[PDB]
C-alpha cells in the first residue's frame, strides 16, 4: 500500500555536494520529515516540507515536489561530521508516519599526500595512509582478523588518514593479500 | 452573548384532518447549547418522539429537530415547549394547523 | 453542485450533569457524518454509508486522536479564560472545513469562537489570522510564529479536505447526489378586508437549496421569505409570500425552472 | 526525553520494562524499534495522557502511560525476535502536521536462549611502529577489544586524563571472531594518531549481567564493567 | 478562429528564456510581433512577410523568431531583461505591401521580468456587503470587492452570481492602485463593484462571489523563500443574500 | 526621422461629438489607418484613408488631407463603449507601419438624477479594512488621491445597471486605521455641497 | 527636361524547365534596368551602379523580404488563372506598373497584367475600375473592385509615390539619364538609299526620307543597342530610275534637327 | 506566342582588320525561353556574352548577344518553341 523508497547507502567526497532522494507513494499527505541519526545514536529532526518549495537552514536544504511525488535533502560543502543516516518519513491522511529505511552517507576524505604503508605494532599489523579508492577485503584465514577502513581527522594538523587493522594468533607482508593495494606501499 | 432559541412547528406534508402525518418542531439559532424540548398533545407531553442530535451552525449556534407521528383533528392542540437559559419560564408554541 | 465537509468542536467549561465537556461532529452537505464527545470517548459514524465503507481501524485511529484533541481544547479554553479574567462556564468552538463548487472552484476555512462570537478567522490564502480583540491577537502571534503549521493547514484545507470530501461524496452518492424535485403550489386568500395574500409553498425536495421568488408581469417585485426546513424524512420545504397587474411564482431547483401563474 | 536502561541482556522468557519520561510538557509519546535495513516500526503510542493504542508490531509488548510525563514499555516473555534497539519519542500533540519528534538516547536489548556465553572484552594497547614515527612523524596507537559477547561495548580514548576525540577512529560495526557460529563473539579495534613529539590509555565499557542475575558457572560472573589498557 | 497567442501572462526572472506561441487560422501570409509600452506606439520586433522568411523590425535585440509554417510564428526571448517588461501582441495580414491591408491582432501577452521572485504575491480578496443606508435611500445595493497586496499586476477579477458569471452592473478599476506608489517593486490593490437591485440582494438564497485569478509561478520555478510559493492560483471571497 | 503625433488623452460628454487629431511627418505615404484598442484588449481596425477627403462608416468618420499631413477621426453620438484608446498608423514609402502613441478617449456619463452619497459598507469577517463608498454623483466631480498614507482611494468608475437602464459613478476608499471614518474618507476631494452622509 | 519613366515588371511561369526561375521582377528607369529579383537568387539586387551607390543595404534588405512575398502571391494568382482557363502545360503571367514624368511637368500612371503575353487586366486610375478582356479577367475585376480601398491605394501610389521615386532615381543617375550624345548620320547606296545614325543617346530619335519636300512608302529599321550604352538606327528608301527627284534624310534627336541632302 | 526577330549587326561601322563588337539582338518574342549563339564560319563562338532578359511594354522579351571580334574579308543561330529548327541569320556588312 504505502511505500517509502530512498537509496540504501550513498558516498560523496569531503567538500562536495550530495543529494539524498525520498520518493513517497502514500495515501494522503500531511508533510515530509527528514531526520539524521549518527552512528548508534538517536534520530534528530532536520526539516519539514508539505508545500512545493525548498527550505534552507545552513548547509542543509530540503526540497519537496508534491506533483511528481519526491523530496530530496541537499548537503553542501560536505564534512566528515556529515557521515550519518538520513531518515525520511511522511504523514498520511490519518497523520501516521510511514518511515523510510534510511540512507547511510559516507564522506570520503580528501587525502593530500597518499603514503600507503603497512606497519607492525608490539604489545597487530596496521595498513594506513592510503588513497580513498583502495578497498580492503575481509580476511580469508579463519584466525586472521581484518577490519574495514577508518578515517581519523587529526584536527590539529588538519590531517586526515584512513587505516585498516589486521591481526592473528603470519606476518604483516601476508596480511592484506586478499585486498588489492597500491604498488607504492611501504613494507618496513 | 446569549441567543434565545427560535421555535418552528410544522407538519411534514400539507395537513389534512383525518390524514396521518408527522409534526416537526425545529428549534434553532440558540446559544448556549443546553436546551430542553418536548412536544405536547392537548397540553400533555408525548411519550413517542424521535429527535436529532445537537447540530452545529456556521454562526456558532445550535439546532434540533423533534418530530412525532400524528393524525391532526379539529379538536386537538399540538404544541412545542422549549426551555433555555435565555427564558425565564419555558415557552409553549402552538402549531398553526398549516395556516 | 456545491458540496461541503466541515468538522465542529465544542468545549464547555464547567458543564451541568448532562452537557458533555467536549463534542466533535462532522458533516457532509447537511448530513452529519461523524460523532465523538467527552462522555462516550469514541468516534462513531452517524450515516449508514459512513459505517458501510470505513473499516474499524479508521474509528480506532480517530478515537485516539479525538481523545487527545479534547485534552487540547480543555487546556486551550482554560488559558482563554485567564486572558479575559473569566470565572464561570464559557464555551470554545472550532470549525474547520472546505467547499467544492459546481464551478470547479474550492474554498477552505478554519475559525474559532469563544462564548459563541468570532475569535480567530484564518486566511489560508494570506496565511495569517484575523483577530477580533487584544486577546485574540495574543494567540494570533503564537500561531503565526509557527511558519510550518500555517503551510500544513493551508495544504490540509486545499488538498486533504477536498480529497476526503470526494471520498465521502462517492460513499453516499445514492443520498447526496440525488435530486428530489419539489411539489410547488400557489395559495390565494383575502386576509384583512381588501388585502389578498399569495403564498407560493414548495415542499418534498432535495438537495435543500431552492430558488423561489415573485415577479409582477415579467419584471421583479417586498417578499416575506420562509426558512428552508427539514421535513423529517430528509426532504425539505420553504415558501415565499407577497400581497396585492399579473403575478407569478418562479421556482428554480437543481437547474430546473418552473413557473406558477396566479389567475 | 530520558530513557533507561541503554543496554540489557535478557534470558528468553524473562520479562522486562523499559522506561521513558520528558519534562517538555508534551502530550504524545511513542515507542519504536529499529531493526537492520528497515524503517522505524511503531509498537504502541499514547496520543495523550489517559489513552494508549497499538501500533505496527504490538505483539509481545504492552504499555502504560503513568502520567503526562512517563510512558513505559513491557516485554512479557522475552523472545529472540525482540532483540532490537528501542526508541521512545514525544511530540507536543498528535494530528499537527508540523510538530516533529524528540527522541530518547536508545535501548539495546539482547535476548539469549541461555546466558552461558556472555563475556567481557579483552583490551590491549599496541605501541606505534618506529617505521611510522620516522616515515611520517606520526604515531598510531591501536586498541583491540576481543572475544566479548554480546555486542554491548563502548570504546573511548583518554590522553593525559581527558577523553579525546581528534585522532581517534573506531570501527563502525564489530567483527565476528567465529562467523560460522550463530553465537560468535566479537572484536573491535580503534586507532589514535599523534605526533612523534607527543608520543615520546584505552577503555571499553561493556554491558552484561546484573548483580541480580543468577550466576552458577565456574568463571567469574561476566557483569557490566570497564576494561582498560594503558600506554605510556 | 482568428489569431491565437499564448501565454496570456508570464512573470520571469532576470536571465530566463521564454517562447511565445502565435497561430493564425485565416490563411494569411504575413505575420508580426509587436511590443507595446506606455507613451509609445507599437514597435515591431520581428516580422515574417511570407511563409519562408523573417527579418528584423525596429527592435530585435533580445529576441529571435521562427515561422514554423504558414500558420505559426513564435517569438523567443533567450536571456530576459527587466527592460523587456512589455505587452506583446502578434498580428497578421493577408499580404504585405498591400497598402490597404489591415492588421489582425491576437489577444496579447503581458510579460514581467524581475531580478528575483521574492516580491511576487497573490492577492488578498475581500467582499464587503451593501450599506443598508444605501438600500433605504436608493433601493439599490452595491457590493465592493477588494484584491490587495498582489504583485505583479497579473490579475483577472470577475463577479459570479449563483454559479454563473455576470457582467451587468459590474465595474472593475481600469488600472490597479499601486499601494505604495513611490517604491518601484510595490504591490498592487484593485477594487470592483457589483450593484444589484435592492430586491435582488434581499433574497436570502442569492449567492455572490468576487473572484480574482492571479498568474504567477509554476512547478518549474525555483522557490526558496520561507513563505508559501505564489503559484498560479484563484482567490475568492463570498457573500450571501440577506433579507434581514 | 519619421514621427507621428496625437494627443495623449481627451475627455468629452456622453452623447456629444469628439474629434481625434493625428499629424505625421513620414518618408512617403501609402495610407493612414485608425485602430481602436480597448483597455486590456487587442487593437482593431477602424478605417483607411489614402486620398484627401472624409469617409463615413456608421457612427464613425475619418478624414485626411495629404497637403497638411493631418487626419482626424470623428465619432458622433458618443456611447459609453466608445471609451477606448484610438491609435493612428501610417504606411510609409517602404510600406512600413508608423504608430502614434495613442489617444485615450474618456466618456463622462450623462447622469439624469444625481444623488451623491457616502455609504459605509458591511465589514468582513475576514478583513481588517473598512470600506467607504462615494456614489451617485455627477461626472463633474473630481475624486483625488488620499493625503493619508494608510487610506487608499480608487479613481471614479461608471457602472451600468443594464436591466434598470441606469448608470452611476463610484469611488471606493478603504483602510485598516482605527480613526478612519466615512465622514473623513473624501476630505481630499471637492465633493458636492449636498452629499448624503448617513448617521452612524 | 525630357520624358523619363519608372517601370516595374514581374513575370511568372507555371511549369518552368529546371533551370528557369518561376518568378522574375525587374525595374527600369527609361531603358536602364535598375533592379532585379528572381525565384532562384531570392535576393533583390541593384542592376545599375548609380542605384547601388545611392541606396543603403537597409533598402535592399527590406525589398527582398517584400518580393519573397510577392513571388508567392504571384504563384497564387497564376495558379488561379490557369485553373479557370482549363489550360494544361506551362503558361505565363505578367505585371507591369509605373508612371511617366513628361517634358511639361505633367505626369501619367499605368498598371496592367497579361496572360501568355496578351492583355488581361488594365487598370484605369481615373475611373477607378479595371478592364477585362474575357470572363476570367471579369471574375478578377469583380473582386479587386469590391476592395475599393485597394483601388484608391493604387491610384495614390501611381500619381504620387511613383513620381517621387522617379524624381529620386533621376537624380541618382543624373549623368547616365540626363546626358545627350548626338548621332552620326551617313547616307549610302545599296538600288536604294540608306540613312544610318549611330552613337546617340537617348535612344529616342526620329528618321525619315523626304521626296522633294514631302514625307514619302519608307521602310523603317529599328532602334538597336550598340553595346556601349548608345544606340543606332537606319531608314531605307528605294529609288525611281524613270524620273529625277531630290532626296533628303531628316533626323530629329533630343531637340536638334539634321538634314542630309543627296 | 510570337516568333523572335533576330538582327545581326556591329557596334561601330566595321573596317576590315579594325576591331569591333558583333551584336545579335533577339527581341519581340514570347515566351521567355530561348537559345542564342554567334557563329564564326559555321562553328559557334565560345567567349560569347549576353545581357540579362528584358521586358517590353507589349509583354515581349529582348536580349543582346555580343562578342568581341575583328572582321576580315575571309571571316546568329537562335532557337525557340516557335521555330521548327533553329533559324540562322548571317551578318551582311
Amino acid at each position: 500500500g504505502q511505500n517509502i523508497d530512498q537509496p540504501t547507502e550513498m558516498t560523496a567526497t569531503e567538500g562536495a555536494i550530495v543529494q539524498i532522494n525520498c520518493t513517497y507513494q502514500t495515501s494522503g499527505f500531511n508533510g515530509l520529515f527528514w531526520y539524521q541519526q549518527h552512528a548508534g545514536e538517536a534520530p534528530t529532526f532536520l526539516s519539514y516540507n508539505v508545500l512545493d518549495g525548498l527550505e534552507e537552514k545552513g548547509r542543509f536544504s530540503s526540497f519537496l515536489s508534491r506533483s511528481k511525488g519526491y523530496s530530496y535533502l541537499l548537503l553542501k560543502e560536505l564534512q566528515m561530521k556529515d557521515s550519518a543516516s538520513y531518515l525520511c518519513a511522511v504523514k498520511d491522511s490519518n497523520y501516521q508516519l510511514i518511515w523510510g529505511a534510511g540512507t547511510k552517507l559516507i564522506i570520503k576524505p580528501d587525502i593530500q599526500n597518499p603514503d600507503p604503508a603497512v606497519y607492525q605494532l608490539r604489545d597487530v599489523c596496521l595498513f594506513t595512509d592510503f588513497d580513498s579508492q583502495t578497498n580492503v577485503s575481509q580476511s580469508k584465514d579463519s584466525d586472521v582478523y581484518i577490519t574495514d577502513k577508518c578515517v581519523l581527522d587529526m584536527r590539529s594538523m588538519d590531517f586526515k588518514s584512513n587505516s585498516a587493522v589486521a591481526w592473528s594468533n603470519f606476518a604483516c607482508a601476508n596480511a592484506f593479500n586478499n585486498s588489492i593495494i597500491p604498488e607504492d606501499t611501504f613494507f618496513p | 452573548i446569549q441567543r434565545t432559541p427560535k421555535i418552528q412547528v410544522y407538519s411534514r406534508h400539507p395537513a389534512e384532518n383525518g390524514k396521518s402525518n408527522f409534526l416537526n418542531c425545529y428549534v434553532s439559532g440558540f446559544h448556549p447549547s443546553d436546551i430542553e424540548v418536548d412536544l405536547l398533545k392537548n397540553g400533555e407531553r408525548i411519550e413517542k418522539v424521535e429527535h436529532s442530535d445537537l447540530s452545529f451552525s456556521k454562526d456558532w449556534s445550535f439546532y434540533l429537530l423533534y418530530y412525532t407521528e400524528f393524525t391532526p383533528t379539529e379538536k386537538d392542540e399540538y404544541a412545542c415547549r422549549v426551555n433555555h437559559v435565555t427564558l425565564s419560564q419555558p415557552k409553549i408554541v402552538k402549531w398553526d394547523r398549516d395556516m | 453542485r456545491t458540496h461541503s465537509l466541515r468538522y465542529f468542536r465544542l468545549g464547555v467549561s464547567d458543564p451541568i450533569h448532562g452537557v458533555p465537556e467536549f463534542i466533535s461532529v462532522g458533516y457532509v452537505d447537511s448530513h452529519p457524518i461523524t460523532t465523538y464527545d467527552s462522555v462516550t470517548r469514541q468516534k462513531e459514524p452517524r450515516a449508514p454509508w459512513m459505517a458501510e465503507n470505513l473499516a474499524p481501524d479508521h474509528w480506532e485511529r480517530y478515537t485516539q486522536l479525538l481523545r487527545g484533541w479534547q485534552q487540547m481544547f480543555k487546556v486551550e479554553l482554560k488559558r482563554l479564560q485567564r486572558h479575559y479574567n473569566h470565572s464561570g462556564s464559557h464555551t470554545y468552538q472550532r470549525m474547520i472545513g472546505c467547499e467544492l463548487l459546481e464551478d470547479g472552484s474550492t474554498t477552505g476555512f478554519l475559525q474559532y469562537a469563544y462564548d459563541g462570537q468570532d475569535f480567530l478567522i484564518f486566511n489560508k490564502d494570506t496565511l495569517s489570522w484575523l483577530a477580533v480583540d487584544n486577546v485574540a491577537h495574543t494567540i494570533k502571534q503564537a500561531w503565526e510564529a509557527n511558519q510550518h503549521e500555517l503551510l500544513y493547514q493551508k495544504n490540509w484545507l486545499e488538498e486533504e479536505c477536498i480529497a476526503w470530501l470526494k471520498r465521502f461524496l462517492e460513499y453516499g452518492k445514492d443520498t447526496l447526489q440525488r435530486t428530489e424535485p419539489p411539489l410547488v403550489r400557489v395559495n390565494r386568500k383575502e386576509t384583512f378586508p381588501g388585502v389578498t395574500a399569495l403564498f407560493c409553498k414548495a415542499h418534498g425536495f432535495y438537495p435543500p437549496e431552492i430558488y423561489m421568488t415573485w415577479m409582477k408581469n415579467g419584471e421583479e417585485i417586498e417578499i416575506d421569505y420562509g426558512d428552508i426546513l427539514p421535513s423529517g424524512d430528509g426532504t425539505y420545504q420553504a415558501w415565499a409570500s407577497i400581497e396585492l397587474n399579473l403575478y407569478s411564482c418562479h421556482v428554480e431547483h437543481s437547474g430546473v425552472h418552473m413557473v406558477l401563474q396566479v389567475p | 526525553v530520558t530513557q533507561t536502561p541503554k543496554f540489557q541482556v535478557l534470558k528468553t522468557g524473562q520479562s522486562m520494562t523499559l522506561q521513558c519520561a520528558q519534562d517538555m510538557n508534551h502530550n504524545s509519546m511513542y515507542w519504536y524499534r529499529q531493526d537492520p535495513g528497515m524503517g522505524l516500526r511503531l509498537i504502541y503510542y499514547s496520543a495523550s495522557e489517559g489513552t494508549t493504542d497499538k501500533g505496527e508490531v504490538p505483539n509481545g509488548y504492552n504499555v502504560s502511560r503513568l502520567n503526562k510525563r512517563e510512558f513505559s514499555l513491557r516485554l512479557e516473555s522475552a523472545a529472540p525476535s525482540q532483540t532490537s534497539v528501542y526508541f521512545c519519542a514525544s511530540s507536543v500533540w498528535t494530528g499537527e502536521g508540523s510538530g516533529e519528534l524528540f527522541f530518547g538516547e536508545g535501548s539495546r536489548l539482547t535476548v539469549l536462549e541461555d546466558l552461558k556465553n556472555v563475556f567481557p572484552p579483552e583490551v590491549a594497547v599496541f605501541e606505534p611502529s618506529e617505521a611510522e614515527i620516522s616515515h611520517t612523524q606520526k604515531a598510531t596507537l591501536v586498541c583491540l577489544a576481543t572475544g566479548f559477547y554480546p555486542d554491548h561495548v563502548e570504546l573511548s580514548w583518554w590522553v593525559n586524563g581527558k577523553e579525546v576525540h581528534s585522532g581517534v577512529c573506531t570501527d563502525p560495526q564489530p567483527l565476528k571472531e567465529q562467523p560460522a557460529l550463530n553465537d560468535s563473539r566479537y572484536a573491535l579495534s580503534s586507532r589514535l594518531r599523534v605526533s612523534a613529539t607527543f608520543w615520546q590509555r584505552c577503555q571499553v565499557q561493556f554491558y552484561g549481567l546484573s548483580e541480580n542475575d543468577e550466576w552458577t558457572q565456574d568463571r567469574a560472573k561476566p557483569v557490566t564493567q570497564i576494561v582498560s589498557a594503558e600506554a605510556w
